[PDB]
């Protein structure tokens, strides 16, 4: 809805794992 | 000059940021004289890691205020508390022309790096009406709106904008006018819209003074990304880095660039690189609202939206690898923007493949003409019955 | 008279005898004495010390002594107190900016320049010196300092102007803020050098600016190629007694013109060697070979070329506008023949036609179609073009969208004043 910034921390770090490995 | 305040008590309360950041957020009160400021800055954030004294909280930010620095506080108080009650007094007796124009100006500088609003008050309305050199009124009524930004009082804001309004296209200095822009933009942030504090912000990029304001490096860069929340990808891409602004700011934009760069490209894998570098130092170092969700939402939608508007159907294949984020992910962040309605297509994820519907022609629109007639409806039938009796 | 009768023979001497390296601390020790002189008239022992030192500013190298030597050109200029002696002097500017040495210290020997000029002496110096500052910061890309240096001057040097030396900063700053993208600014500058500028009888290297810079007002802004064609010629024939950074952006336009026609050919027949092979390297040969990828309907040709070219696109305006058209022009013409008779047009065929590889042209593709300069779509699920109409909105329904939205609004407010009856 709103207020998102704290979850959105978290989606960030894992997110960058993903982002590494997976890339082309 | 006591902006520079706002910017340093924001950087303790952002959450990509603590601890340490009370040591620097110190240091300018003592230099300037802005000491009162920063002790009435503490009750405006309300308890977000702030509040660095031997008076108190020694241990619970692991900094504390110096013993210099206290005496300090105390003096330079009371020293502009103390030439304001006599100045007030000796003014009105005397040429109201002359003697309370220059009397409440003497102050000013010192009143608003203090921040008293209770002094202000009643001194800075009498300088205005009285005609003189109109830069330096214009100069004058930014002291007043610097006070009731500190407290984060939404009534103490509001009142002090408007004497600032008035006098702006009486003098019509250009350059002054830029400061005003600020102070809005502060303002609007404050309550939550970044969008209409965007639009103030990106006219102030033009022109700059650094007179009342902090640095032109640490304005462009925020001008860039709050532009970004409100406009789309083609014309704030096309603005900084095609015109002018990396070039003459000598690099300091890159963060933010980068992040619009991708959408532009159509290689969104830089779009997610971007991301982490333009929120802890582009975004987060604000008092005002360091609320990362509008402008992060807002981005993540004109990422997918220009991917949807180019093929009427994709592989999740080459979502996924064009990202460089995982599958899960983009799913998972994808659930928010199509439930919300920013976006409208969907990933039929156990076959690979991702249908996307158009925008084009009535068929998107009825769609559309149907989710503002439900409220509508369902707002009237209550007014029905309640006109009616 | 002391100036040319010892110092350019010793000078001469050290240099022919005795090894670059071994001269070097005679000519330090030189130009020492030269402060004091042995002068009989201060005038002319002052244009001639500005002009044997300026064989030095020529290279311009980047030596020890070259950093030092360069220091004593600036109290020199302020002893000169002659007119005419301000021309000699720009020549030698010239010439130190077209070859490069560190960026940081030509921007610093023109700074220091510009405040001693006011200090000693007349604002007509000061103005000078600025023309060569204002030029060599567009291409270092340091734009916010060129527009402070050339905003402050205007008024000071206006309650002065009778005089021919003026007029040269107000063009130069045009060159400079149109490059930046202000286009206010530009054209204020261009306002400025019209009025001041009455006819030409100027020095001829003044006459040669006076005509390049109207030149490019008319093509970029106003759109007259035809003019800026006819002005480029006579400002061409004002350079080639000179040596500047001027002579070379001139050599430009002329071609520039040609290629704006949309026939190569004539690019190709123009070519004036006169100052091109002077100045030969990357920006001579930049002008033919967009002609040559006007001329494929390749749009690889014009791709490659473009991104080492990218530092011609900063030091002029006209190039980087121009390049930006014919680019964007040479996909649209490609596209749209690609469309009209086929829909769901084969991806191996659309590369063919432009001229790139199956990857490049999708991806350029994508931004098109936001734009939405062909109503079509990509479509990847089968890796096939497909145009269609495909109109976006309609009128009715995209005024009335509008409208339900106002609506909801003031229902909101219904509701408020509602609250009173109950």
């Amino acid at each position: 809805n709103v207020e998102d910034d704290f979850s959105n921390q978290l989606r960030a770090e894992l997110e960058k794992h993903g982002y590494k490995m997976e890339t082309s | 000059m006591p902006l520079e305040n706002l910017e340093e008590e924001g950087l303790p309360k952002n959450p990509d940021l603590r601890i340490a950041q009370l040591r620097f957020l110190l240091s300018l009160p003592e230099h300037r004289g802005d000491t009162a400021v920063r002790e009435e800055l503490m009750a405006a954030v309300r308890e977000n890691n702030m509040a660095p004294y031997y008076e108190a909280l020694c241990k619970s930010l692991d900094w504390q205020m110096d013993m210099d620095l206290l005496s300090k506080m105390k003096k330079a108080n009371e020293e502009e508390l103390k030439r304001l009650d006599e100045e007030l007094e000796d003014a009105e007796k005397n040429l109201g022309e002359s003697e309370i124009r220059d009397a409440m100006m003497a102050k000013a500088e010192y009143l608003c790096q203090i921040g008293d609003k209770e002094g202000a008050l009643t001194a800075f309305r009498k300088t205005y009406d009285k005609t003189v050199a109109l830069g330096h009124r214009l100069d004058i009524v930014f002291y007043l709106l610097r006070i009731g930004l500190f407290y984060m009082d939404n009534d103490l804001i509001t009142r002090n904008t408007e004497k600032a309004k008035s006098l702006i296209e009486e003098g019509g200095d250009w350059d002054r006018r830029n400061r005003l822009k600020v102070y809005q933009g502060l303002y609007c942030v404050a309550i939550r819209d970044f969008k209409q504090a965007a639009e103030l912000f990106l006219d102030t990029v033009s022109t700059f003074t650094s007179y009342e304001l902090m640095d032109y490096k640490t304005f462009v860069t925020y001008t860039v990304y709050v532009s970004m929340i409100a406009l789309e990808r083609p014309d704030l891409r096309e603005k900084v880095i095609k015109g002018a602004e990396i070039l003459e700011v000598l690099h300091s934009l890159p963060a933010v660039r980068q992040y619009l760069f991708s959408l532009y490209e159509c290689r969104y894998s830089v779009f997610f690189q971007s991301l982490a570098v333009v929120e802890q130092e582009m975004k987060k170092d604000w008092l005002f609202a360091p609320h990362y969700r509008y402008y992060v939402r807002e981005m993540r939608i004109h990422a997918y939206s220009q991917l949807l508007e180019s093929y009427r159907s994709l592989t999740l294949g080459y979502m996924a690898e064009a990202f460089g984020v995982g599958v899960e992910f983009i799913d998972q962040e994808l659930s928010r923007f199509i439930a919300a309605g920013r976006l409208h297509c969907k990933i039929d994820k156990v076959n690979e493949i991702v249908e996307t519907n158009r925008p084009d022609s009535k068929n998107w629109q009825y769609q559309e003409t149907i989710k503002k007639g439900d409220l509508l409806l369902n707002r009237v039938q209550k007014l029905s019955r309640v006109i009616n009796m | 008279m002391a100036a040319a009768a010892v110092v350019e023979f010793q000078r001469a001497q050290s240099l022919l005898s005795t090894d670059r390296e071994a001269s070097i601390d005679i000519l330090h020790s030189i130009v020492k004495r030269d402060i004091q002189e042995n002068d009989e008239e201060a005038v002319q022992v002052k244009e001639q010390s500005i002009l044997e030192l300026g064989s030095l500013l020529a290279k311009t190298g980047q030596a020890a002594e070259l950093g030092g030597l360069l220091k004593y050109v600036r109290p020199f200029l302020n002893s000169i107190s002659k007119a005419k002696a301000a021309r000699l002097v720009r020549s030698l500017l010239d010439l130190f900016l077209d070859m490069e040495a560190a960026t940081g210290q030509e921007v610093e020997l023109c700074l220091e320049c510009i405040e001693w000029a006011k200090s000693e002496k007349r604002t007509f110096l000061r103005q000078a010196l600025e023309a060569r500052l204002v030029s060599l910061y567009f291409d270092t890309k340091r734009y916010q300092e060129a527009l402070h240096l050339g905003s402050q001057l205007l008024r000071e040097l206006k309650k002065m102007d009778d005089k021919a030396l003026l007029v040269e900063v107000q063009l130069l700053e045009s060159k400079t803020y149109h490059a930046l993208s202000n286009l206010p600014k530009a054209r204020a500058a261009l306002t400025s050098a019209r009025t001041t500028a009455n006819a030409i009888y100027c020095p001829p290297k003044l006459q040669a600016t006076l005509d390049m810079q109207s030149g490019i007002i008319h093509a970029a802004e106003e759109k007259d190629w035809k003019t800026a064609y006819s002005y480029f010629y006579e400002a061409f024939e004002g350079y080639d007694s000179i040596d500047s950074p001027k002579a070379i952006t001139s050599l430009k336009y002329m071609l520039l013109c040609k290629i704006m026609l949309n026939t190569p050919e004539d690019v190709q027949a123009l070519v004036s060697g006169k100052l091109a092979l002077r100045y030969a390297g990357r920006q001579t040969e930049a002008l033919k070979c967009v002609a040559q990828a006007s001329k494929n309907r390749s749009l690889a040709d014009f791709e490659k070329a473009l991104t080492d070219y990218r530092a011609e696109l900063r030091d002029d305006p006209i190039i980087s506008t121009h390049l930006a058209k014919l680019y964007d022009n040479l996909l649209e013409q490609n596209l749209i023949r690609v469309i009209e008779p086929f829909s769901r047009v084969q991806i191996e065929h659309i590369s063919s036609l432009i001229k790139l590889s199956k990857a490049d042209v999708e991806r350029k593709l994508s931004q098109m179609i936001l734009d939405k300069k062909f109503h079509g779509i990509l479509d990847q699920g089968e890796g096939v073009l497909i145009i269609f109409d495909e109109p976006p909105v309609d009128k009715t329904y995209e005024a009335a969208l509008e409208t339900i939205q106002n609506m909801s609004k003031v229902v909101d407010s219904l509701y408020n004043k509602a609250k009173k009856l109950t």
